[PDB]
């Protein structure tokens, strides 16, 4: 039982560089050598490299082209990647693996020229058996995350909330919510967005 | 160093 | 670099069945010390890897006797006896004999069956806060259908229009087993005004005919 924790979310603009910790405990080690894998938005895993904790040699994946750095401090039981040279290819989920056994939970790396950028809010109206769909529309925002909920949480059932994707280089997203068909418009439905990298804080009633 | 249950006992790291 | 290829990319299982995936790799993955490093891992949902079996057929510390791996040389194979929820997921192989690289399958999706259902489709025009600022766009749902593959086209007056379009689909949903989608087409107000008539239009298994649903501006 190797218990991995890795480093938050890094945001890093193209040309920069971007250093992640993974801190070992458990269970526990046998001093395997840390590893380091990143999965892109396709799911598919890359091997970057992997170094020894004891004596400190490596081993790197040759298409990294020495962009990548892995160093461990003994003295703290951290371990660390430093990729350099950064590009939007680069941005992935990061993982450190003990002895390629133990996952660290993944470290997010979002490599952009953007700025903060607050979203606009735009309520979907219609125009169904017993049913209609409404929905909201959470257009340009950066960095991720955003938040979003109907009726406050009230309708939950059949709410879809979409991955939010990224149309270069700003965030959208939507959700649609569907109730019963007398029920709209006779009684009120709300989005409620937030996004506090912004301090946007939203509730957008759709109207007929 | 090597872990002989995922890799060669003489690995790079040997 | 060994390219490791799994087959197929997503499968779907009702529980119980019995489930079998399959890693073929470009080179021969037994090594000189006569050990064969090929590797399965699982990742569930929201979470990371987690291994599953080591050295072809060996189960890892707390791995089930459901799961089993065989194989040789360049073909290996995981089988699942009687799938459990809990076992639903990607699964990845990857081969650590010849390093460097290490490397890994683009995995196959482990998903549960469930009967076709016809997407739900709404379509939704421009709100007035948005065109005020100068922008349009026209949003379609396609929502709770299976299976998973489905196709959207955004037709205009008669013609179709690929620029500006934005897709998202959903994961598998835990409650029905459904799938859905989002596709957002994006113009400027004076090019949503310069037309009248708006289709989404899809193709999904359950329609031998598109699946349309439109509004006149």
């Amino acid at each position: 039982e190797v218990q991995l924790l890795q480093s938050g979310p890094e945001l890093e603009k193209p040309g920069a560089s971007v250093m992640i910790s993974c801190k070992a405990s458990g269970s526990s080690f046998t001093g395997y050598n840390m590893n380091w894998v990143r999965q892109n938005i396709g799911k598919s895993l890359e091997w970057i490299g992997a170094i020894d904790p004891y004596y400190g040699g490596t081993s790197y994946n040759q298409k990294f082209k020495g962009r990548a750095t892995l160093t461990v401090d003994k003295s703290s039981s951290t371990a660390y990647m430093h990729l350099k040279s950064l590009t939007s290819e680069d941005s992935a989920v990061y993982y450190c693996v003990s002895g390629m056994e133990y996952w660290g939970q993944g470290t997010s790396v979002t490599v952009s020229s953007a700025k903060t950028t607050a979203p606009s809010v735009y309520p979907l109206a219609p125009v169904t058996g017993s049913s209609v769909t409404l929905g909201c529309l959470v257009k340009g925002y950066f960095p991720e995350p955003v938040t979003l909920t109907w009726n406050s949480g009230s309708l939950s059932s059949g709410v879809h909330t979409f991955p939010a994707v990224l149309q270069s280089d700003l965030y959208t997203l939507s959700s649609s919510v569907t109730v019963t068909s007398s029920t709209w418009p006779s009684q009120s439905i709300t989005c409620n967005v937030a996004h506090p990298a912004s301090s946007t804080k939203v509730d957008k009633k759709i109207e007929p | 160093r090597c872990n002989p249950n995922m890799e060669p006992p003489r690995c790079w790291a040997a | 670099d060994v390219v490791m290829t799994q087959t197929p990319l997503s499968l779907p299982v009702s529980l119980g069945d019995q489930a079998s995936i399959s890693c073929r790799s470009s080179q021969s993955l037994v090594h000189r010390n006569g050990n064969t490093y090929l590797h399965w891992y699982l990742q569930k949902p929201g979470q990371s890897p987690k291994l599953l079996i080591h050295k072809v057929s060996n189960r890892f510390s707390g791995v089930p006797d459901r799961f089993s791996g065989s194989g040789s040389g360049t073909d290996f194979t995981l089988k699942i006896s009687r799938v459990e929820a809990e076992d639903l997921g990607v699964y990845f192989c990857s081969q650590s004999t010849h390093v460097p690289p290490l490397t890994f399958g683009a995995g196959t999706k482990l998903e549960l069956k469930r009967a076709d259902a016809a997407p739900t489709v709404s379509i939704f025009p421009p709100s007035s806060e948005q065109l005020t600022s100068g922008g349009a766009s026209v949003v379609c749902f396609l929502n709770n259908f299976y299976p998973k593959d489905i196709n959207v086209k955004w037709k205009i007056d008669g013609s179709e229009r690929q620029n500006g379009v934005l897709n998202s689909w959903t994961d598998q949903d835990s409650k029905d087993s459904t799938y859905s989608m989002s596709s957002t087409l994006t113009l400027t107000k004076d090019e949503y005004e310069r037309h009248n008539s708006y289709t989404c239009e899809a193709t999904h298994k359950t329609s031998t005919s598109p699946i349309v649903k439109s509004f006149n501006r």
